[PDB]
């Protein structure tokens, strides 16, 4: 915000449908309101979409200038990159034992089936949609999730 | 889908009015890497690839590109090697842009032939492109090179299908893949 | 230059990486 305005930003104040989800429409095209086919110039039925904004210091809290960050990520359970400060154990068999592979917690006992997962598999889900069979991330064999006695 | 083996089909271009006024998607494969970029590309009336033959080639399928505000070049995209029919779906949704692909064999004749093949994920790039045009792109291959100008020498056989919101009922095999499909309606 | 054909049993993917 600057005391004498800040035209640095711009808010698409007209357009002709409704934008979806997730998309960007940076284009300065002339919004034609009226019938007459709009030559690229300001007129009485058309005139600039992309108005400016007035930032400025005096003006109190709520017309001022508000930085905002959406984090948009997807934890659906899929083969994963970031996984947080969680450190790791070893990798123990046949015992009933709990597990943290990507968040995903409960107790079971793993067998190291022989489940072909594809690269971009590493969660298998049952009838019930409970997880009987998971990746590890970082060794590339295949572990089941069967409950214990 | 198509079965040629002549490396002609190697990129697509994605767009709402395919000009320098709007965001258009420029994906191209190469024989060694991939180059996926979202820029105000000026298409023109036939965008073509064009080779020097060997390498070294050029894209004049556009005239100009500013913006470019995303570029993504992931090299592992679509060629699924040189020795049939490979299968490539594209979506998007929600301002993501998903590619699916297989390679399936082809001991038939020049038709669709019968049974299932399931294609796995590729790739999913956020564009967030109002796209609703399309075009293949297609290297020409003219032994000698060609300027910029629209309608080359043609001189010197893919499928194309609509995609629509229907409800499967898929059927998994003892080894996980898919075997059969029904289509409710 | 065109033509018109069926596809009898393609267009299948995964939906989902389970």
């Amino acid at each position: 915000s600057k005391p004498s305005g800040n035209y640095n930003y711009l808010y698409r104040l007209l357009r002709k449908s409704k934008l979806k989800p997730f998309e960007r429409d940076i284009s300065t095209e002339i919004y034609q309101a009226g019938n007459k086919p709009c030559n690229g110039v300001a007129g009485p039925n058309c005139y600039s979409p992309l108005q400016s904004y007035g930032f400025r210091p005096t003006y109190g809290v709520g017309h001022q200038p508000y930085r905002v960050v959406v984090l948009s990520f997807e934890l659906l359970h899929a083969p994963a990159t970031v996984c947080g400060p969680k450190k790791s154990t070893n990798l123990v068999k046949n015992k009933c034992v709990n597990f943290n592979f990507n968040g995903l917690t409960g107790t079971g006992v793993l067998t190291e089936s022989n489940k072909k997962f594809l690269p971009f598999q590493q969660f298998g889900r049952d009838i019930a949609d409970t997880t009987d069979a998971v990746r590890d991330p970082q060794t590339l064999e295949i572990l089941d999730i069967t409950p214990c006695s | 889908a198509s079965t040629e083996k002549s490396n002609i089909i190697r990129g697509w271009i994605f767009g709402t009015t395919l000009d320098s006024k709007t965001q258009s998607l420029l994906i191209v494969n190469n024989a060694t890497n991939v180059v996926i970029k979202v820029c105000e590309f000026q298409f023109c009336n036939d965008p073509f690839l064009d080779v020097y033959q060997w390498m070294e080639s050029e894209f004049r399928v556009y005239s100009s590109a500013n913006n470019c505000t995303f570029e993504y070049v992931s090299q592992p995209e679509g060629k699924e090697g040189n020795f049939n029919l490979r299968e490539f779906v594209f979506k998007n949704i929600d301002g993501y842009f998903k590619i699916y692909s297989k390679h399936t064999p082809i001991n038939l004749e020049r038709d669709l032939p019968q049974g299932f093949s399931a294609l796995e994920p590729l790739v999913d790039l956020p564009i967030g492109i109002n796209i609703t045009r399309f075009q293949t792109l297609l290297a020409l291959h003219r032994s000698y090179l060609t300027p910029v100008d629209s309608s080359s020498g043609w001189t010197a056989a893919y499928y194309v299908g609509y995609l629509q919101p229907r409800t499967f009922l898929l059927k998994y095999n003892e080894n996980g893949t898919i075997t059969d499909a029904v289509d409710c309606a | 230059t065109q033509s018109y054909t069926n596809s009898f049993t393609r267009g299948v993917y995964y939906p989902d990486k389970v």
